[PDB]
């Protein structure tokens, strides 16, 4: 009966990249509930202007939450290579939403370090738009069967951030939300406050 | 429009220094400021964008700085591979303007030449001309001396001089002389010769060769 | 994988106009601008132009307004870039170049993001009355130590020419050396490669060079005078 | 040109740590490991461990797991290896190995190796290079490299130019605990009196670097 | 530890025969994580063969192996003057990854050496000690004599010998014996000599000279 925008952005946990969640309706987008979470930087909404989604109305809308670390935050866009965006999470090039990212080293962090956020290393082909992968199969250096052992020319396919709070920004987490808007030929369920 | 004033013109360091290079803009330009980098015969490669981002795989030794009209870019731990030039560009108002450039190059130990010759082709004498030409390989600095006898009498005005750009692994330069002669001339004559005086040697170096022979 | 491929090199008289493709794979077409910068040779960078992949759209440099044109093709994903009355001003090496995406800030702001994160190999265009004319390629013969051989590329003309050894398989100490302007307005260079001397019985050397202006294309083989 | 350039020689009293360093060129770097393995003079080669660039993942064998340390800076393309409380038998030379990998495939075998850098575990001296003079047949020249403390003398003739019979003996440790060698090369006796010949004898420990005209006596 | 066991430990061969060295593991191997290494005497090892079975890229056809749970062998065809260095076998299989003791492979003719002798120069004199050089170039087998005699008096205990490993292209060795004396021992004597005893000789060759003449 409303737009439940907190329990992705007030979230107690977020996911590892390579697991990334999505929550998708029926509902008013108040995007004001958002900034009870403070602005950030770069929302780099492509194809949308967000001044207009409170008068603008779409048949569902995709959040897409997960946590990288920050020297990473630019490959959350179209079109952008490396590791997160080639063996994680990607953005298709024709990407109609917005990217809100913002640093989270007071919530992601421990003296000891957070392991349990984790991003894909290895991966024979580069991810196709909003694909998802969560394999757990050593890759090989070269062409040959691990058989599950991880070691030699065998490398786990997941590394683990670990977070600390003494690390530098571009070493920091952040927790990231990517809002997919999808216009389809079908009734709109979520509009703005001012339809 | 807006100018991008860029400093050095060109600058010597050796590897694992600290390089600065700075952009001035004539106006504001809050910080749509970029840095790309430019090998020789490649296309430009962006390294920094808005001023100090980092684009994906630039390593950490790569930064930027700078907001307003002076910016800033700065290799922290000079490498062989960054040799190249590097622009300055910013796109707050069209058109869109460079800056002038600055050429980074290296300063490495003295390493002596490695000195070849190499006959014309019969191929090529069939044509009428005859093209020798002497090779000076992986020499640090740049600067060396060829020197073409023909008999032992010393030549001028007949040959021309190439040296590659420093080589983006070893710093080193490589150069080629081509002398050229009419068939006639070089059917004349039996030995020839090209003798290199450079930093790196304690004497000149001569490789010559028999017509022939 | 985005890759930006560009025509070849091409020579024309001063006056005449000159057509640059930039063919785009690897990504959605559409959904990015496209820009070309010229570089003259030995010179600086100049931007000339923006052209958007989706309408067609374009916005020029003031001193290159109504000399250029930029035209797309979506069907095929390329982008073109016409210059008409061409000076000797104008013989440079054209890139075309992808930025990312605009997008917009929270106050509602388009905000531009046009810093070149891709770029294609470059076009030569030479602007001279001069023929063009193909190269000869000349063996440079080698007589456990060290061995030196090559390829002597001489007589054509406009540049440039492109050598490499054993179709690519050999880069290794490989020398490419620039082009020299010889007295007859005819460039010549050479590419030499050092090897082991004791490679010279058993493995093949063979150079490719290629000079697409003249439609040249030859292989080589250089092997130890005998 | 896939290559791995490493760091000269360094000489360095027993009970200090050393840092040896491996810079690879040419090839995609993050997506190989390298391997370090050691060699004494005259004996087998015994590996140390082997890391993985692009994970941080360091393997040690079993004997020197304690005192090694394999590290790696991706942001340079550099694999570092340090050896801690250096033993006057740990004196060797130091290789460092990698596959030549692309970003898609890795080739399946130890492709591209290091150049070798020897570390020896007494105080740095250096040379002194006193020539061995010549007295259509064939004559013999060189050069006497003396009383250096430790390997190795690099010595070539003519910078280069001259190669072929050319003998680097290997170097002999005298009583002083001093090491001593001498290149010799055999020329045309025609040619002393025309051709100029000169050893370029360089030992990076001390920084000497001489070049030793040798004639006939006079 | 998985232990690897070469036999050989020595391997004396004329170059053109057939050649097999056998590599033995402890316990069984899979026969793909396996490479062999040629290091040449002073020279950083380079690899010939990964997978027990494939080539890799430039090695000629002649090098071929077989592989096996827990034997594996190299095969060389046909032996090259070049092909003479010590070779090692690796698995890449269980860490820790331990290395073969190495297969040294050597031989040719009798040859008899070439003796020369070197008095000391007179910058070394400024420095109190004198060091005398006799050298033998080109010679096989290995076995040979140096005996030093200062005024027809035999040396002992004062002179120390060096040998290059076998050469690459004719595979001869070379040797070099210095005899090191005080400078006044060697100003209070003249006839300095040097007597060489080998297979190659049918006569010891003594090689002399007098102090300052």
């Amino acid at each position: 009966n409303l737009c439940p925008f907190h329990e992705v952005f007030n979230a107690t946990t977020f996911a590892s990249v390579y697991a990334w969640n999505r929550k998708r309706s029926n509902c008013v987008a108040d995007y004001s509930v958002i900034y009870n979470f403070a602005p950030f930087f770069a929302f780099k909404c492509y194809g949308v202007s967000p001044t207009k989604l409170n008068d603008l109305c779409f048949t569902n809308v995709y959040a897409d939450s997960f946590v990288i670390r920050g020297n990473e935050v630019s490959q959350i866009a179209p079109g952008q290579t490396g590791n997160i965006a080639d063996y994680n999470y990607k953005l298709p090039d024709d990407f109609t939403g917005c990217v809100i990212a913002w640093n989270s080293n007071k919530l992601d962090s421990t003296p000891s370090g957070n392991y349990n956020y984790r991003y894909r290393l290895f991966r024979k082909s580069k991810l196709k738009p909003f694909e998802r992968d969560i394999s757990t199969e050593i890759y090989q250096a070269g062409n040959k069967p691990c058989n599950g052992v991880a070691g030699p020319n065998c490398y786990s396919p997941l590394q683990s951030y670990g977070f600390r709070p003494t690390y530098g920004v571009g070493h920091q987490p952040y927790r990231v939300v990517v809002l997919s808007f999808e216009l389809l030929h079908a009734p709109a369920t979520v509009c703005g406050p001012k339809k | 429009d807006i100018q991008l004033t860029q400093s050095p013109s060109s600058l010597s360091a050796s590897v694992g220094d600290r390089v600065t290079i700075t952009c001035q803009a004539s106006q504001d330009i809050s910080n749509y400021l970029n840095w790309y980098q430019q090998r020789p015969g490649k296309a430009p490669k962006l390294l920094i964008y808005d001023a100090s981002n980092l684009e994906t795989g630039v390593p950490s030794r790569f930064s930027g700085s700078g907001s307003g009209t002076d910016f800033t870019f700065t290799i922290s731990s000079l490498q062989p591979e960054d040799i190249a030039t590097y622009y300055c560009q910013q796109y707050d108002n069209p058109p869109l303007t460079f800056g002038g450039g600055t050429k980074l190059e290296i300063k490495r130990t003295v390493a002596a030449p490695s000195v070849f010759i190499f006959p014309p082709s019969d191929e090529q004498l069939k044509s009428g001309t005859a093209s020798v030409v002497c090779l000076l390989n992986n020499f640090y600095p740049r600067e060396a001396k060829v020197q073409w006898k023909v008999d032992n009498a010393l030549q001028s005005g007949n040959s021309q001089e190439s040296v590659t750009e420093q080589d983006s692994k070893d710093s080193t330069y490589s150069l080629s002389s081509t002398l050229t002669l009419s068939k006639a001339d070089y059917e004349k004559h039996k030995v020839y010769a090209c003798e290199v005086t450079h930093q790196g040697l304690s004497s000149p170096v001569t490789k010559s060769f028999n017509r022939g022979e | 994988q985005v890759q930006l491929v560009q025509s070849g090199a091409e020579v024309k008289k001063p006056g005449a106009s000159v057509k640059v493709s930039c063919k785009a794979s690897g990504y959605t077409f559409t959904s990015y601008y496209m820009h070309w910068v010229r570089q003259a040779p030995g010179q600086g960078l100049e931007w000339m132009g923006i052209i958007n992949s989706s309408g067609g759209s374009t916005s020029y440099a003031q001193k290159f307004q109504g000399r250029v044109t930029m035209t797309r093709d979506t069907s095929t994903s390329t982008v073109y870039m016409e210059l008409s009355s061409l000076r000797s001003e104008d013989t440079a090496v054209y890139y075309c170049a992808r930025p990312p995406r605009n997008y917009y800030d929270r106050s509602g702001y388009y905000q531009r993001a046009e810093y070149f994160q891709h770029w294609g190999q470059g076009t030569l265009v030479t602007v001279s009355s001069a023929s063009t004319k193909g190269p000869s390629v000349f063996p440079l013969a080698p007589s456990g130590g060290t061995a030196a051989l090559g390829c002597l590329v001489k007589d054509y003309f406009p540049e440039p020419v492109t050598v490499s050894w054993n179709s690519g398989a050999l880069t290794s100490g490989v020398h490419t050396f620039p082009a020299v302007l010889q007295s007859s307005g005819l460039y010549s260079l050479s590419s030499v490669v050092t090897v082991p001397s004791s490679s010279l019985g058993t493995q093949t050397y063979i150079c490719n060079v290629n000079h697409k202006p003249s439609n040249t294309k030859v292989d080589k083989r250089v092997e130890p005078k005998s």
